[PDB]
C-alpha cells in the first residue's frame, strides 16, 4: 500500500545501487551482520527492554515470517544481475558440502533493506485484509526506526581498496564476463 | 629536469662494445592468420626475418629456434583454467565453451583460429630461451621478435593478445638478475606486464603510451604503485603525434635518471609497431630514426638486454625498423637500399628502408612535458613444472631465406 | 593506371579476397582403393538466453531461482517457473480452489507473511530494481538503459559524432583550426581565460605551436590549460571531467579511517532543509551551503573565517603544549 | 602580521574572481574545519585555487605552519586470490600479485574507446596490406606444406614396399607444427572433407600423399601467378595514395586555410595576444609595449618573389581592369619600396604606421606569403641536397617498379633549384596549366610533405591582391596611404608628429574601428603591429 | 478574581479579549493604571501577526538578520513579549555598507586580544622554563 | 538542560527576604551589571580563554545585556520588587530618560534571570547544540561567580 523509509536508510540503499550497477561491487560472502543475526537482536533489544503485554507474541510473528521470507525471497526479485554469479558459487559450494542453502544467516541487512523496500510491491501483489496490511507496514516502520537507531553498526562505508572488512568487495574482470554479457 | 627541446641527434652506434645477438626465430610463426579485417596478424615478422635475411646480418649474430613452451611453463604467471582452456579452443567448437569465451574474454577483440596455442607457445617459448641464454651468458642481446604481448592478463585475453610471454621472460630473468626494469616505447600501454609487477620492487615498468581515453585506459602520473611497489611502474602518458625529436627529448634524460637510480641488472623492451608512423591503430608520429634511435640510446650502456617486437599493424614499417634495429645491435648501420627479397614487391614506392614521418600537428607542448617529467623525477626519488630455466634450444642455423636469384 | 575490375585472376578466386570456389573444386580420388523474443525476461537484456516454449518469456542461464550452469542443460523441454504452474501444480491439477486460502492451514504463527508466503514461488525470478519510491527522492541519480546507476556521469553519450571528416571532432590532432572555436566561448565573444596562467595562449594561424589546449569544467566552466592541470587529452566519455577547483566528495584521513560519503540531494518536496543556528563552530560535518532527517546547515562567511582561525590558533596552541612537554622532559632528563 | 591577517579573506576574494569558486573555497575551508580534511590536502587545494599568486600564496603556507594509487586498479578480495596455477613457486607467489588488477572496461566507465581518425587514403592503403597479408599468407602456409609433403613423399618413393604400406604418422607430420598443414587441407578442400583427407594422410600415407601434393602444387601455381598479376594493380593503387596518406594535414588545409585567414580571424588572434597580459596576473614592466613582438622579416629576395607572383597573377586575372592592374602593380612595388629600404632591385625573373584595419589584414597577407616562402627557403639546401641523391633501388628499376607518370610530366625536382622549382611551379598554377592535385603530389614527392602550407599559395595571394585592391578603391585607406607617405621622410622626427599623426588618422576613422599600429625600425628588417582598441581616442 | 502576575487572589483587571484577572499596580506591561480597552500581551502577540498578515511569513527570520552581533538567542529576543509576563517563581529544583566594517573591526579585535593572550602564555612558559633551568 | 547548583543559597535567601526587607535597600544598584560584566569580560578573557576566537564570549555579554534590557517587569522581580520596579518607572517619567535595567539592578537580579533560563530556553524551538552551548556558557559564568561572592 504505501510505506514511509527513513532517508539515511533510502541513501544507503542508493548507495548500494550505485556500487553494484556503477561501480561493480558485491557484497561480502562472509557477512558478519546477516539477516538472522540482525533480526535476534532487533527482537531482543526491544523484548528484553519492556514488558509483554501481548505485542510480543505479534512481534515475534514479524520476526518469524520475515525470517521465512528471507530464506526464499532472495533468489526471486532481490539480487541484481551482477551479484547473482556470487549467489550461484555459493549455492554449489552449499550442495557440494551437502548443506541446505540458508541465506538468512549468510547475507547482510543491505538485502533486507532490499527486501522492506520492495515488500509494498509484494503486499500491493497478493490480496489481503487492509488491517494486515497496516499492521505489517507499522512493524516495518518501527523496525526501520530501529535500524536507523543502529545505522553505523550494520552500515558503514570503507573503501575495498583500503582495507578487507567493507561490506562490498571488488569483482574481477571472470565475474564481469560471466555475470554480464552471458 | 627539464625538458630541454634537443634537436634529433644523428643515430650514433658508438662501437666501443661488441654485444653478441641471439636472435630467436621459428618459421611457424607467420603461418598463422586471426583473419581478414583484424589488425594483429604475425606475418610480419617473417618479413622481419626476411630483411634480416637479406643483409648479411646472420654473419654477425647467433640465430635460434626456440623450442615451444609447454603446459607447465606459461602456467607460471596464468591460471591452470585459462591454459587448459587455450589449449582446446578451436574456431570450430566455441558452442561447447560459450561460458569460458566470455570468462577469459575470447570474443571478437581476441578471435580464435587454428595453431593460436601453437603461436602463443611458439612466443612463450622463444621468450623463456632467449631470458634463459641471457641469463647463463651464452648470448648478450636476445632477440624475440617471433612473438610478444603485453596486453595479456593472468586469465584475460585483450589487445589482441593471449600469453603474456614478456613477464615469463622477465620471471626467467628473475632467477639470476635480481633487479629487471621493463622499457615500453609504443602505445596501447602494456597494462598487462604493469600490472603483473604493480605491486613488487624487484621488478619495475617504464612505458611511453597515449592517454586520453585510448584503448587501455591505463597510465597516469599517478598510477605509481602499491604495497612493495610504490614508486616502481613508471607511466609516461602522450598526446597525438610526438616527433622524433621530441620522442628522444622525453626518452633519454628519464631513462638515464631511471638507470642512475633504479641501476638495473635486466632490461627488459618492447619496441614494436605501434608508435610507428600511420597504421591501423595508433596516432604517434614517431618514425623509424628515432624509433631506433631510442633502442640505439639503451644499446650504449651495455646493459643485458631483452628487445622483445610487440604490435604493429603496417608490416613494412613495422619490418623495416626491426631489420635497422636488428642492424644496430650488431653494431653496425644498415644502407637505405632495400635489398631484393620474397618480400620485394610489399614495400612502398621507393622500396628504401625508410619510415616516412607523417606531417600532422604534434600537440606535445613543453610544458606539459615539463611538469609531468617533474612528477616522474619526483617519483622517482624514492627508488634509490617439468623442464623450467630451460636454455635447451636448437641452433637452426641450416635453414636460410635470402635470395640470389633475379 | 589501376582498373582492377578485369584481370580477376579466377584461378584462384575472381573475388579479390578468397572466395570459396577453392573450397567447391573436389579432388578426393587420391584413395584409389589403395514465438521467443530476445531479451532476458528478468533482466531485459541481451545474450545466451534460455527460451521456454509454453510462454513467450525467457530469461538468462544465471537469473534463475534454480540457476544452471549453461554446460549442463536440463533436458525434457524445461519450463518457466511461471510455466512450473500453469501445466503443473496449483493450476493443471487439484484446481477449482483458490490455493491460497489453503497454504494458511500449513503454517502458525507467520499469518501476516502467509499468502506473501505463497506468491513468492508463483512467480518468475526477476533483477533486483529499486521501486519508484527511492530513487525519485534524489533529483541527480537516473536509471540508466541496462538499468544502471547514473548521477552525474557524461549526460548523452556520442551516437553519431564518433563519424567525421578528417578533421577530428573531439581532439586537436589537426593543426590550428579548432583553436579559436574553442578559446572563445559563443556566449559573449571572449577569450577564454585559464586560471592558472590567467591567458588565453590562443597562439596562430602562422604558428600553431604556441597555441595550448584549453577546456572548461562541466559544472563551473572554469577555462583550464591542458598544461596546468595533469591532464593528457579532452574527457569526453564516461563520467564529466572536474577540475581542481571544486569540494571533494569523500576524503580520508589516516594517522583505521574516515570516508565522509558527502551528503547527496533530496528533492522530495525539498525536503533537504535547512537552519541558521549558532556560528563560532557546529560540528555540521560538512553539507553547508553558503548565503551572503538529512540536514543541510546554513553557514555564512564570516562564520568560516573564525572556525578556520580558531582551528589554526588551536592547532598552534597544542603545538607550543607539545614543545613544552618536549622541554619538560628534557629537563628532567638533566 | 599588522592588518594583514584579517585582510586575507578579502584578498582571495577579490584575487579569485568568481563568487562561485569563492563559495567553493569557503566550503573547503569549513571542511577543513570540521576535523574532516588534513593540512596536507587543504594546502594542495589552496595550491589549486591561489596558485601563480606567490606572494599570498607564501603568506597563506606560513601562516597554516605547514612545511596513493591512481584511477584505475581496485583490489580484489583475498577469497578470489587463491586461484591455482601449479608452476608458480615461491618465487612467482612472492613477486606476482593478485589483488591489484585493472582492466580496460573499467578505465572507460564502460564507456568504450575512441580510435584515431585515420583518412580514407589511409583505409585504401590498410586494405591493400590486408589483401597483400592474406594472398602472402596463402602462398608461404601452402609452401611450407608442399616443402613437408615432398620431403614426406621422397622419404615415400626411395624406400620399398613394405613398410610404404604401413607408415602411420602421428599428428604434426614428423614436424614441429601441429595444424598448418591442416589449415592448407582445410582451405584447398571443404569443411567436411578437410577433415577426413587429414584423416586418411594421417593413418594411410603413400597412397594419398603424391596425389595430394600435385593437387597443392596445382593450386601453388595458379596462387602464384594470380599473386603476380594482383601485384601490379596493387602497385600502382598505393603509388598514387601514399603520399596522400602520409599527409594528414595537407588534404584539410584547403578548408582550413579558408576558414582561418579572414579577418575575423587575424583580429582575434591580435586581441587574444592583447588581452593575455590584461587579466588576473600582476602588471610587470609596462606590460603590452609591444601587442606580439613577432612579425620579423629576415629574408629578402622573398619580397622580389612574391612581387613577381603577384604580377603574375595580375597578368593572369580577368577581374580587375588593365589600367586598374598597372595601378595594383605600381601601388605594391611602392608600397614594397617605401615600408622598407629596397630601391626596387630587377625582378626580371623606427618608423610607425598608422592605419585601418583593411591595411593591417593586407600586410597580415603579405607576412603570410612571406613566412611560407621563406619557411620553404630555411630547407632549400637541404632538400635539394636530397633530391639530387635519391639513388633508385637498382632492383625495382630492373622489375619496372619504380613509380611511372608522377614526374614524368616535367613534375620532378631533380637537377634543379628546389625553391626555385617550386616557384616556377607556382608560377605556372598561377597562370595555370598544372593540375592543383598534382601540384600538391610533386609537392609531397619532393618536399616529404613539408609544404603543405603552399597548397593553396595562389589563392593567398588572391586574397594578397584583393585587399590590395580594398587599399586603393576608398578615400578613407588611400587618405591613410597618403598620410603614410608624407610620415616616410628618411628621416626621424618622431614624439612631435606622432600625436598629431594619431590625430589626423583619427579624422579619417571612425569611432569604433579598431587602430593597427605597424611600426619598423631602420635596421634588422624588424617589423611589429600593436594592436590599439581606440585606448587612444580622448574623445 | 486571580493574579498569574501576582502568585495570588488580590484584586480585579479586566481584558477586553480573553479576559484574565490581574492587579492595576501589577500589570503586564508597565503602564499607568488609570485607562481605554487594554489587550493582554499575547493578546498584543496574536493581533500583531497572528489574524491575517504576516502569518505565514516569519518574522524570526528578519529578527536573526538584524540583530548583529547579538546571536545567542533570536528566539528570546523575540517571544519575550509574546506572553503576558509574570512574578518571578524560584524553581523547584534550587530548593548596509556600516556592518561590515564593525564586524571587520571586531575581528581585528579578536585577532589582537589571541595575539595578547598566545604572547603572555609564552612568556609565562618561558618564565616557567628559566626558573626551573636556574635550580 | 539543567544548571549546576553551588551558591543558588544564596537565591532561596533572596526568596525568603524579600517579603522582609526586599534583600536591597538602595533603588540604583551600587554594584550595576555593567562594570559587573566588564570586569568579567577583563578577568576570563585572557586568563582562562584560548587563542583564537573571543567573538562569541563578548556577543554572549551583548546577548545577556540585551536580553536584560528586554527583561524588564518580565520574570525579574516578586510583588515587593515590583512595587520597586513601579517607582523606577515613575521616577524616570518625570526626566524622559530611557530606563535601562543594567544600571540600576545588581547581581540579585542576575541569579534569577540565569534559573529561569533553562526553562524558557526548552520553551521554544532551539536547537539542541545551541542549548549545550548556552548552558556551558552560563555554567562558566557560575562558575566564575562562585569565587566572586562579593558581588554576590
Amino acid at each position: 500500500i504505501s510505506l514511509q523509509i527513513p532517508i539515511k536508510l533510502k541513501s544507503v540503499l542508493v548507495d548500494d545501487w550505485e556500487y553494484v550497477t556503477k561501480d561493480k561491487k558485491i557484497c561480502r560472502l562472509p557477512a558478519d551482520v546477516t539477516v538472522e543475526m540482525v533480526l535476534n537482536k532487533y527482537e531482543h533489544e526491544v523484548s528484553q527492554e519492556l514488558e509483554s503485554p501481548g505485542s510480543q507474541s505479534q512481534l515475534s510473528e514479524y520476526c518469524a515470517g520475515l525470517k521465512l521470507y528471507f530464506d526464499k525471497c532472495l533468489g526471486n526479485m532481490l539480487l541484481y544481475r551482477l551479484e547473482r554469479l556470487q549467489y550461484d558459487e555459493l549455492l554449489k559450494k552449499s550442495s557440494k558440502d551437502q548443506k541446505p542453502l540458508v541465506p538468512i544467516r549468510i547475507y547482510g541487512a543491505i538485502h533486507l533493506l532490499r527486501l522492506i523496500s520492495v515488500l509494498p510491491e509484494l503486499i500491493s501483489s497478493t490480496t489481503m485484509d487492509l488491517q494486515s496490511c497496516q499492521l505489517l507496514i507499522k512493524q516495518t516502520e518501527d523496525f526501520l526506526v530501529w535500524l536507523l537507531m543502529h545505522v553505523d553498526e550494520y552500515f558503514n562505508d570503507k573503501d575495498p581498496n583500503r582495507s578487507d572488512d567493507a561490506l562490498y568487495v571488488n569483482t574481477s574482470s571472470q565475474y564481469e564476463g560471466v555475470a554480464l554479457g552471458m | 629536469m627539464v625538458y630541454e627541446a634537443t634537436p634529433f641527434d644523428p643515430i650514433t652506434v658508438k662501437p666501443s662494445d661488441k654485444r653478441r645477438v641471439a636472435y630467436f626465430y621459428d618459421a611457424d610463426v607467420g603461418n598463422y592468420a586471426y583473419g581478414a579485417g583484424h589488425p594483429m596478424k604475425p606475418h610480419r615478422i617473417r618479413m622481419a626475418h626476411s630483411l634480416i635475411m637479406n643483409y648479411g646480418l646472420y654473419k654477425k649474430m647467433e640465430i635460434y629456434r626456440a623450442k615451444p613452451a609447454t603446459k607447465q611453463e606459461m602456467c607460471q604467471f596464468h591460471t591452470d583454467e585459462y591454459i587448459d582452456f587455450l589449449s582446446r579452443v578451436t574456431p570450430d567448437n566455441l558452442e561447447m565453451f560459450k561460458r569460458e569465451s566470455v570468462k577469459f574474454n575470447v570474443g571478437d577483440d581476441c578471435p580464435v583460429f587454428d595453431g593460436l596455442y601453437e603461436y602463443c607457445s611458439i612466443s612463450g617459448g622463444g621468450s623463456m630461451e632467449g631470458a634463459a641464454r641471457l641469463n647463463r651468458g651464452k648470448c648478450d642481446v636476445a632477440v624475440n621478435y617471433a612473438g610478444g604481448l603485453h596486453h595479456a592478463k593472468k586469465s584475460e585475453a585483450s589487445g589482441f593478445c593471449y600469453l603474456n610471454d614478456i613477464v615469463l621472460g622477465i620471471i626467467e630473468l628473475l632467477r639470476y638478475h635480481p633487479r629487471v626494469l621493463y622499457i615500453d616505447i609504443d602505445v596501447h600501454h602494456g597494462d598487462g606486464v604493469e600490472e603483473a609487477f604493480y605491486t613488487t620492487d624487484r621488478v619495475m615498468t617504464c612505458s611511453f603510451h597515449k592517454y586520453g581515453e585510448f584503448f587501455p585506459g591505463t597510465g597516469e602520473l599517478r598510477d605509481i604503485g602499491v604495497g612493495a611497489g610504490k614508486n616502481y611502474a613508471v607511466n609516461v602518458p602522450l598526446r597525438d603525434g610526438i616527433d622524433d625529436a621530441t620522442y628522444r627529448s622525453v626518452f633519454e634524460p628519464v631513462i638515464k635518471k631511471i638507470m642512475e637510480w633504479y641501476q638495473p641488472s635486466a632490461v627488459v623492451l618492447q619496441c614494436g609497431g605501434d608508435s610507428l608512423s600511420g597504421d591501423r591503430l595508433g596516432c604517434f608520429n614517431l618514425s623509424m630514426e628515432g624509433h631506433a634511435n631510442c633502442v640505439n640510446y639503451v644499446k650504449s650502456f651495455g646493459i643485458p638486454m631483452m628487445v622483445v617486437g610487440g604490435g604493429g599493424y603496417t608490416m613494412r614499417n613495422v619490418a623495416r625498423t626491426w631489420c635497422f634495429e636488428t642492424g644496430l645491435l650488431n653494431n653496425v648501420v644498415l644502407d637505405k637500399d632495400l635489398p631484393y627479397n620474397e618480400y620485394y614487391e610489399y614495400y612502398g614506392p621507393d622500396y628504401k628502408l625508410s619510415v616516412r614521418p607523417s606531417n600532422m600537428f604534434n600537440v606535445n607542448t613543453p610544458e606539459y612535458l615539463d611538469k609531468v617529467m617533474t612528477n616522474i623525477f619526483a617519483n622517482l626519488e624514492n627508488t634509490k613444472e617439468e623442464d623450467s630455466a630451460e636454455a635447451k634450444d636448437t641452433k637452426g642455423g641450416s635453414q636460410y631465406a635470402r635470395d640470389l636469384h633475379v | 593506371k589501376k582498373r582492377p575490375k578485369r584481370l580477376s585472376s579466377q584461378n584462384v578466386n575472381y573475388d579479390l579476397k578468397r572466395r570459396k570456389i577453392i573450397t567447391s573444386e573436389g579432388i578426393e580420388r587420391s584413395f584409389k582403393n589403395e514465438e521467443n523474443e530476445d531479451f532476458c525476461s528478468a533482466c531485459n537484456q541481451s545474450g545466451s538466453f534460455l527460451c521456454c516454449d509454453t510462454c513467450p518469456k525467457s530469461f538468462h542461464f544465471l537469473c534463475l531461482d534454480p540457476p544452471i550452469d549453461p554446460n549442463n542443460l536440463p533436458k525434457g523441454d524445461w519450463h518457466c517457473n511461471e510455466c512450473k504452474f500453469k501445466i503443473f501444480i496449483n493450476n493443471s491439477m487439484a484446481t477449482l480452489k483458490k490455493i491460497e486460502s489453503n497454504f494458511i492451514k500449513q503454517n502458525n504463527n507467520v499469518k501476516i507473511f502467509a499468502k506473501l508466503l505463497f506468491n513468492i514461488d508463483s512467480h518468475n525470478p526477476k533483477q533486483f530494481q529499486l521501486p519508484n519510491y527511492i530513487k525519485e527522492t534524489f533529483p541527480a541519480v537516473k536509471t540508466g538503459s541496462r538499468g544502471q546507476y547514473s548521477d552525474e556521469n557524461d549526460k548523452i553519450p556520442l551516437t553519431d559524432r564518433q563519424l567525421f571528416n578528417t578533421s577530428y571532432g573531439q581532439s586537436i590532432t589537426k593543426l590550428d583550426s579548432y583553436n579559436p572555436d574553442t578559446h572563445i566561448d559563443s556566449n559573449s565573444g571572449k577569450f577564454l581565460i585559464c586560471y592558472k596562467c590567467n591567458q588565453t595562449r590562443l597562439g596562430s594561424w602562422s604558428h600553431p605551436e604556441n597555441s595550448r589546449l584549453i577546456m572548461t569544467c562541466d559544472y563551473c566552466q572554469t577555462p583550464w590549460h591542458l598544461d596546468c592541470v595533469p591532464r593528457a587529452s579532452f574527457k569526453n566519455l564516461g563520467s564529466k571531467w572536474k577540475c581542481p577547483l571544486h569540494s571533494p566528495t569523500k576524503v580520508y584521513k589516516k594517522i583505521n579511517y574516515k570516508v565522509w560519503k558527502k551528503q547527496r540531494l533530496i528533492n522530495k518536496k525539498n525536503q533537504l532543509y535547512y537552519e541558521p543556528l549558532q556560528k563560532i563552530g557546529y560540528q555540521n560535518n560538512g553539507n553547508i551551503q553558503i548565503i551572503p532527517d538529512f540536514k543541510i546547515t546554513q553557514i555564512d562567511e564570516n562564520s568560516i573565517k573564525y572556525d578556520f582561525f580558531d582551528k589554526i590558533y588551536k592547532s598552534k596552541m597544542v603545538q607550543k603544549r607539545k614543545l613544552f612537554q618536549f622541554q619538560e622532559s628534557l629537563i628532567d632528563k638533566l | 602580521s599588522l592588518n594583514e591577517e584579517v585582510t586575507f579573506f578579502e584578498k582571495a576574494k577579490r584575487y579569485i574572481g568568481n563568487k562561485h569558486l569563492y563559495t567553493e573555497f569557503l566550503k573547503i575551508l569549513n571542511l577543513y574545519s570540521q576535523d574532516i580534511l588534513d593540512l596536507d590536502d587543504l594546502v594542495e587545494k589552496v595550491d589549486f585555487y591561489l596558485g601563480s599568486n606567490k606572494e599570498l600564496f607564501t603568506w597563506f603556507k606560513n601562516f597554516v605552519g605547514y612545511q596513493a594509487f591512481g584511477p584505475s586498479y581496485k583490489r580484489l578480495p583475498k577469497s578470489d586470490t587463491f586461484m591455482p596455477c601449479s608452476g608458480r613457486d615461491d618465487m612467482c607467489w612472492e613477486v606476482l600479485n593478485d589483488e591489484w588488477v585493472g582492466h580496460p572496461v573499467w578505465a572507460s566507465e564502460d564507456s568504450g574507446f575512441i580510435a584515431h581518425r585515420k583518412n580514407q587514403y589511409e583505409e585504401t592503403l590498410f586494405k591493400i596490406e590486408e589483401e597483400r597479408h592474406e594472398y602472402d599468407f596463402y602462398i608461404e602456409s601452402n609452401l611450407r606444406t608442399i616443402q613437408c609433403l615432398e620431403t614426406i613423399v621422397n622419404k615415400i618413393e626411395n624406400m620399398t614396399e613394405n613398410e610404404k604400406a604401413n607408415f602411420k604418422l602421428p599428428p604434426g607430420l614428423g614436424h614441429t607444427s601441429m595444424t598448418i598443414y591442416k589449415k592448407v587441407i582445410r582451405k584447398v578442400y571443404d569443411k567436411e572433407r578437410g577433415f577426413e583427407i587429414i584423416d586418411a594422410l594421417h593413418e594411410h600415407p603413400a597412397v594419398t600423399a603424391p596425389v595430394v601434393l600435385k593437387r597443392l602444387k596445382q593450386k601453388d601455381e595458379e596462387w602464384r601467378r594470380a599473386q603476380r598479376e594482383w601485384n601490379k594493380v596493387w602497385r600502382e593503387l598505393e603509388q598514387k595514395v601514399f603520399f596522400k596518406s602520409l599527409d594528414h594535414l595537407g588534404l584539410t588545409f584547403k578548408q582550413a586555410d579558408k576558414k582561418l585567414l579572414t579577418t575575423k580571424q587575424l583580429i582575434s588572434e591580435i586581441s587574444s595576444i592583447k588581452v593575455d597580459q590584461t587579466n588576473k596576473k600582476i602588471h610587470w614592466l609596462t606590460p603590452k609595449p609591444k601587442s606580439q613582438l613577432d612579425f620579423d622579416f629576415p629574408d629578402k629576395n622573398i619580397f622580389y618573389d612574391i612581387l613577381c607572383l603577384a604580377d603574375t597573377f595580375i597578368t593572369h586575372t580577368t577581374a580587375y581592369s588593365n589600367p586598374d592592374k598597372e595601378r595594383l602593380k605600381d601601388l605594391l612595388k611602392y608600397f614594397i619600396s617605401l615600408f622598407f629600404s629596397i630601391s626596387f632591385e630587377k625582378i626580371e625573373e623606427i618608423f610607425n604606421l598608422f592605419a585601418n584595419t583593411n591595411i593591417y589584414i593586407f600586410f597580415r597577407h603579405w607576412t603570410t606569403i612571406y613566412e611560407r616562402l621563406l619557411e620553404i627557403k630555411q630547407m632549400n639546401e637541404r632538400v635539394t641536397k636530397e633530391i639530387n641523391t635519391r639513388s633508385t633501388v637498382t632492383f625495382a628499376k630492373d622489375l619496372d617498379l619504380l613509380s611511372s607518370q608522377l614526374s614524368e610530366m616535367g613534375l620532378d625536382f631533380v637537377g634543379e633549384d628546389a625553391y626555385k622549382q617550386v616557384l616556377r611551379l607556382s608560377r605556372r598554377l598561377i597562370n595555370g596549366d598544372l593540375e592543383h592535385q598534382w601540384f600538391e603530389e610533386s609537392l609531397r614527392q619532393a618536399y616529404n610533405n613539408k609544404a603543405f602550407k603552399l597548397y593553396t599559395i595562389d589563392k593567398v595571394t588572391q586574397s594578397l591582391v584583393k585587399h590590395a585592391h580594398t587599399l586603393m578603391t576608398d578615400a578613407k585607406t588611400a587618405e591613410i596611404m597618403a598620410l603614410f607617405v608624407k610620415d616616410r621622410n628618411a628621416s626621424t622626427t618622431s614624439a612631435k608628429d606622432q600625436i598629431i599623426y594619431r590625430l589626423q588618422v583619427r579624422s579619417h576613422m571612425s569611432n569604433t574601428e579598431n587602430m593597427f599600429r605597424i611600426e619598423f625600425d631602420k635596421r634588422t628588417l624588424h617589423v611589429s603591429i600593436q594592436y590599439i582598441a581606440l585606448d587612444d581616442l580622448t574623445l
